[PDB]
């Protein structure tokens, strides 16, 4: 019987809205900065969410720092295709109820074939039609997605709730035969480790996007600032292991 | 000192 599942319903953050000024005309700068200040607003709620979800804040607040700084996008961008799912039945990106990228925005914000990508993994959540549980389920295992090649500072502990958090999903799926239920699991870990490239790439983005902020008029807030700056270049250097279950 | 450990260490 799922021991997590009415933490993960009572801790899940409620939904973040951009502020976007959709009477203007879109611009990439425009489209990248509204996109990156919701992206800090959601980080605000992603780290009161992390804090709530049991076992997180035993590890030492070094480690909490690197996972955070390490799996925010992957959280994030498969919660935005959560939203994609539920609301727009995959077809456009809804990144906020006051932001979503149609086609022509996907154009115009200089990372078309990212937003595609984003697109057919949200397009995976009707294929597979993924229940809220399983989602819930699935979002909190990506806490627990990237590692340090060297390792975290209490290692084995997170080694041990990682595991909780894998035997959660399979309690889910069984709760909600097993010949089906242990395809259902390999379904769902195989969509988790296909995100890993797909964040990949989209940290790659952010770096330029970074490096480029001023000449592009593309401004990160603070928090996003500080927290690019402590891990992606890091992730890009090949410090980082990805933990897949495939 | 950092942001996220702000947000890390505050109440809420
Ligand atoms: C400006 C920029 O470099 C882009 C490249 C990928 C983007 C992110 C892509 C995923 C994403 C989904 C959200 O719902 C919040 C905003 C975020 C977190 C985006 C913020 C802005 C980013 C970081």
């Amino acid at each position: 019987i799922p021991i997590f599942l009415s933490v993960l319903q009572s801790i899940e953050p409620e939904v973040v809205y951009a502020g976007y000024d959709n009477t203007q005309p879109d611009t990439s700068a425009s489209l990248l900065t509204s996109l990156n200040e919701l992206g800090e607003r959601q980080l605000v709620r992603v780290v009161k969410w992390a804090k709530a979800l049991p076992g997180f804040r035993n590890l030492h607040v070094d480690d909490q720092m690197t996972l955070i700084q390490y799996s925010w996008m992957g959280v994030m961008v498969f919660a935005m295709g959560w939203r994609s799912y539920k609301n727009v039945n995959s077809r456009m990106l809804y990144f906020a109820p006051d932001l979503v990228f149609n086609e022509q925005r996907m154009q115009k914000s200089t990372m078309y074939n990212l937003c595609v990508r984003m697109r057919h993994l949200s397009q995976e959540f009707v294929w597979l039609q993924v229940t809220q549980e399983e989602f819930l389920c699935m979002k909190a295992l990506l806490l627990f997605s990237i590692i340090p090649v060297e390792g975290l500072k209490n290692q084995k502990y997170f080694d041990e709730l990682r595991m909780n958090y894998i035997k959660e999903l399979d309690r889910v799926i069984s709760f909600q035969n097993p010949t089906s239920s242990s395809q259902r699991f390999y379904q769902l870990t195989k969509l988790l480790d296909s995100l890993q490239d797909l964040v990949r790439k989209l940290h790659q983005f952010t770096f330029d996007t970074f490096v480029q902020s001023q000449s592009l008029s593309v401004e990160f807030p603070e928090m996003m600032s500080e927290i690019i700056s402590a891990q992606v270049p890091k992730i890009l250097a090949g410090m980082v292991k990805p933990l897949l279950f495939h | 000192q950092a942001l996220l450990r702000y947000l890390l260490d505050k109440d809420d």
